[PDB]
């Protein structure tokens, strides 16, 4: 049975706020007991800016009814600063709160604000825990962009080691075997392998190609593997034309055909097509994105059919 | 010819190439569910005894959302921080909808929203007695207040004009050097922040350079390997992107550098890969056995909801190609009826139930999805372009002698160079703002003319007939 | 049946 505040003899020379909803408000929310009594004596609390234990705790109490309550996580933040918390303590204890809230943005900033403060000389417990929390939900954007954030922010005070950066590959090149259809997982090799400051520029392109080139052998549908090649080419200005040898085929590591590869893929033929244009061959490129508008990728008829008369 | 219906594709699974995976498998799971509906389902185009019929089922979504308007249930504390956020998914899909709300419901709307409102600058989640100001209300009352406020002293306006040089200053202490906002006090960084901010200044007027500075950087950063906007960027002491192109971030990078075109100031803004943004919009379309919705990432399953973010982005990454070839120096740029099918078909709740519409088959209706498949729904529906001509005559009806009162620069050179640049800017912001028209016979009716709904505003996403008069009273153009 | 978790804020 839920016990008032009004009742606790540790509040009782705090007086309650209401809500300042003004006069019929719409889409007003039914809150519970438990919520609007908490809310009540937040605005309170905040009203006259305490930084107590209790307000502490009444923080904690408001935020796990409502994960995504900004104005509560501001304040939670706040007073660990002002009573000088265990910042290693708080972090413990949004790793109950990140199985359950995973696409919270306010958990996800929080933990960033933790990570900011506390500042370790080595940040490789805290990737550790990302990774394992990557399992159950591959996927989760928030988690990418704060693994993104953490290598980024803590290499620039030079935290991460080369041996550091050598495991995260490793780490990175595991996730896309389990799954080469994961596009977080291929982000993440585009920042490990291209975007980073720290990337290897040199016989190292030769290498990637060779790793993008097997990717879409062994899923030749795969349209991951397909946007990093021609990112990858792009972005160090290499030509398609001597790579084309392994691609004609869907339409340098060389294809098999695995079963249920349907012919021809959506991609590779834009790849001849781009192919041809480089190779100032107008009329054949335009020949192709004709067909991918007519036959082979008509959902994007007019797409293909904006890039052909772009040929003209 | 260049937009096939669904029905007239062959509908296939995604390959497997004989790898399986966790994608795979979920993806192929929605195929089936997707394409038993349409199957289910009578094809709209046609003029089949036991079929279900797709018209759009307006009624039912007008009581989904009334249902909703005046009441909801605890469990909703969960969205409790974005009241004005159900507030504007409701009034805009009535809006969408053709429904009309009497004006004691549009003043209670008004009188919600300005309690919202904080004397130290922006809307929060809630009142201000409870919640801090956060970008992301911010943008969804203001557009609210456009939608069911007024001019009249209860209209809610005359306060949003008293409020502008606070809501500045809220904009101005969210601003970081590199470029990004917080979305509030202590808050998270990324695009979200960008477009609601730009939106919102533009609107009402209070647009100035110290405001822009690295704006422009921060979003042509996000761009990805991909051609689509990763959440934010990250500046090493370059810019790197953080994550994934995604539909979200990508809808609010586009808009926020449209947006950002009609600034005039040098160099500016940081162009960004146009014809790249238009190539990953596009590929987000799904295959016709997913029923020719978006998704929202590379290899992730589509939702209705995208059908706004990235469907939306479309018309605004086109523009912005169409300039860059004009730079140097006709047909659909996405399937326009396979996205009303996806619509009609699979993203309406089952008929004679709760209405509403959703993400998925298998997934509850809810008031975002509503209005963001409408809004997609709308982008489909009508042709919308970006025209220099209407710009042209907005520019040779504008009045610089009339507007409200310039905003104080928290930095004593943070603002215009003088008045004459201060004007023309306003010009500039104001005449492309209201540049967006309708193509005459630019109309696609899948099913036919009662599927039609009103016409949406990219960018904004406020019916035009909305937008205008709102930007009109903070210009002083009325 | 369940529920969408498409959270913008
Ligand atoms: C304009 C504004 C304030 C907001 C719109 C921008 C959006 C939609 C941002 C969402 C970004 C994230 C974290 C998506 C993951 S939800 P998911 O992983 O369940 O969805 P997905 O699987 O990617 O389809
Ligand atoms: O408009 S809709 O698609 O939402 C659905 C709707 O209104 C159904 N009402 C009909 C017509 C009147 C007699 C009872 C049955
Ligand atoms: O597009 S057309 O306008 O030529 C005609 C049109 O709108 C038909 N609506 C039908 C008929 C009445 C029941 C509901 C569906
Ligand atoms: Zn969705």
């Amino acid at each position: 049975t839920y016990i008032p505040m009004s009742q606790r003899r540790s509040w009782a020379d705090v007086k309650p706020i209401m809500q300042d909803d003004g006069p019929n408000p719409v889409v007003p929310i039914m809150y519970s007991e438990e919520y609007k009594d908490a809310m009540d004596y937040f605005r309170a609390i905040a009203a006259k800016e305490e930084k107590s234990e209790r307000a502490l705790e009444l923080t904690e109490i408001i935020v796990r009814m409502n994960p995504a309550h900004y104005t509560v996580w501001q304040y939670r933040f706040s007073l660990l600063t002002s009573l000088n918390k265990s910042l290693e303590d708080e972090l413990r204890l949004m790793n109950e709160f990140a199985v359950q809230n995973l696409k919270s943005y306010q958990v996800w900033h929080h933990r960033l604000l933790l990570l900011d403060r506390i500042s370790p000389q080595d940040p490789v417990s805290e990737i550790e825990y990302i990774h394992g929390s990557l399992l159950p939900d591959p996927k989760n954007y928030h988690t990418w962009a704060y693994l993104h954030w953490l290598y980024s922010h803590f290499s620039t005070l030079g935290r991460i080691s080369e041996a550091q950066w050598g495991s995260e590959l490793d780490w990175c090149n595991e996730m896309l075997r389990v799954d080469g259809r994961n596009n977080s997982a291929w982000g993440w090799r585009w920042y490990l392998r291209v975007s980073r400051p720290g990337a290897e520029t040199s016989r190292s392109l030769q290498d990637e190609l060779i790793y993008i080139l097997k990717s879409i052998h062994l899923i030749p549908h795969n349209v991951s593997a397909w946007n990093y090649l021609r990112g990858f080419l792009k972005h160090f200005s290499l030509p398609l034309v001597p790579i084309l040898p392994a691609i004609l085929p869907y339409t340098f590591p060389m294809p098999s055909l695995p079963e249920d590869t349907p012919l021809p893929v959506p991609l590779a033929l834009e790849y001849l097509a781009d192919s041809f244009i480089e190779q100032n061959r107008v009329d054949d490129a335009a020949k192709v994105f004709e067909k991918l508008s007519s036959e082979y990728d008509q959902m994007r008829a007019g797409y293909w059919e904006f890039r052909r008369r772009e040929c003209a | 010819e260049f937009t096939p219906s669904v029905y007239s594709l062959v509908s296939k699974p995604l390959p497997s190439n004989s790898r399986p995976s966790a994608t795979l498998d979920e993806q192929a799971e929605t195929e089936d569910l997707i394409s038993q509906l349409f199957d289910l389902t009578a094809d709209p185009n046609a003029l089949e005894h036991g079929k279900r019929y797709s018209g759009l089922r307006k009624q039912e979504h007008t009581q989904f959302l009334a249902s909703s308007f005046f009441q909801l249930p605890g469990k909703f504390v969960s969205l409790d921080a974005s009241r004005p956020w159900l507030v504007f998914w409701t009034v805009h899909s009535l809006d969408l909808l053709g429904v009309a709300l009497d004006q004691g419901t549009k003043d209670r709307v008004v009188s919600t929203l300005l309690h919202f409102l904080s004397p130290k600058g922006g809307f929060g989640g809630g009142p201000a007695n409870s919640q801090i100001p956060h970008l992301l209300p911010t943008y969804a009352s203001v557009c609210s207040l456009a939608i069911a406020g007024n001019d009249s002293s209860t209209g809610g306006w005359k306060d949003l004009a008293a409020a502008r040089q606070s809501i500045y200053e809220f904009f101005m202490r969210c601003k970081r050097p590199d470029g990004g906002f917080v979305v509030c006090e202590g808050g998270e960084v990324d695009v979200r922040g960008t477009y609601c901010l730009l939106v919102v200044a533009t609107l009402l007027d209070i647009i100035t350079p110290e405001l822009l500075h690295n704006v422009d950087k921060f979003v042509s950063a996000c761009q990805t390997y991909e051609g689509g906007f990763a959440c934010a960027s990250f500046p090493f002491p370059c810019r790197v992107s953080m994550a994934e192109a995604h539909g979200g971030y990508t809808s609010c990078s586009l808009n926020s550098h449209f947006l950002l075109t009609s600034v005039p100031l040098p160099s500016f803004p940081l162009s960004i890969d146009a014809n790249a943004a238009l190539r990953w919009t596009v590929l987000q379309q799904g295959e016709p056995i997913e029923g020719g919705g978006f998704r929202g990432r590379t290899n992730k399953l589509v939702d209705g909801c995208y059908s706004w973010w990235v469907g939306g982005g479309a018309p605004v990454a086109e523009e912005l190609v169409r300039r860059e070839k004009s730079r140097k120096v006709i047909p659909p740029i996405f399937n326009r009826v396979a996205l009303q099918e996806f619509t009609l078909v699979a993203a309406q709740q089952d008929p004679g139930s709760t209405g509403g519409l959703r993400d998925k088959p298998g997934k509850r209706p809810d008031q975002y999805h509503t209005c963001n498949n409408l809004s997609g729904l709308s982008i489909a529906q009508h042709k919308m372009s970006h025209s220099p001509s209407t710009v042209s005559s907005n520019r040779l009806k504008f009045d610089a002698s009339k507007g409200l009162p310039a905003v104080k620069p928290v930095a004593p050179g943070g603002g215009w160079k003088n008045e004459d640049e201060r004007q023309n800017a306003r010009r500039e912001i104001w005449a492309n703002a209201l540049g967006w028209i309708e193509e005459e016979g630019g109309e696609i009716i899948v099913g036919g003319k009662d599927n039609r709904i009103n016409t949406t505003t990219p960018v904004f996403n406020i019916l035009g007939l909305r937008l205008k008069p709102f930007i009109n009273y903070f210009y002083c153009q009325e | 049946p369940t529920a969408s978790a498409c959270n913008i804020q």
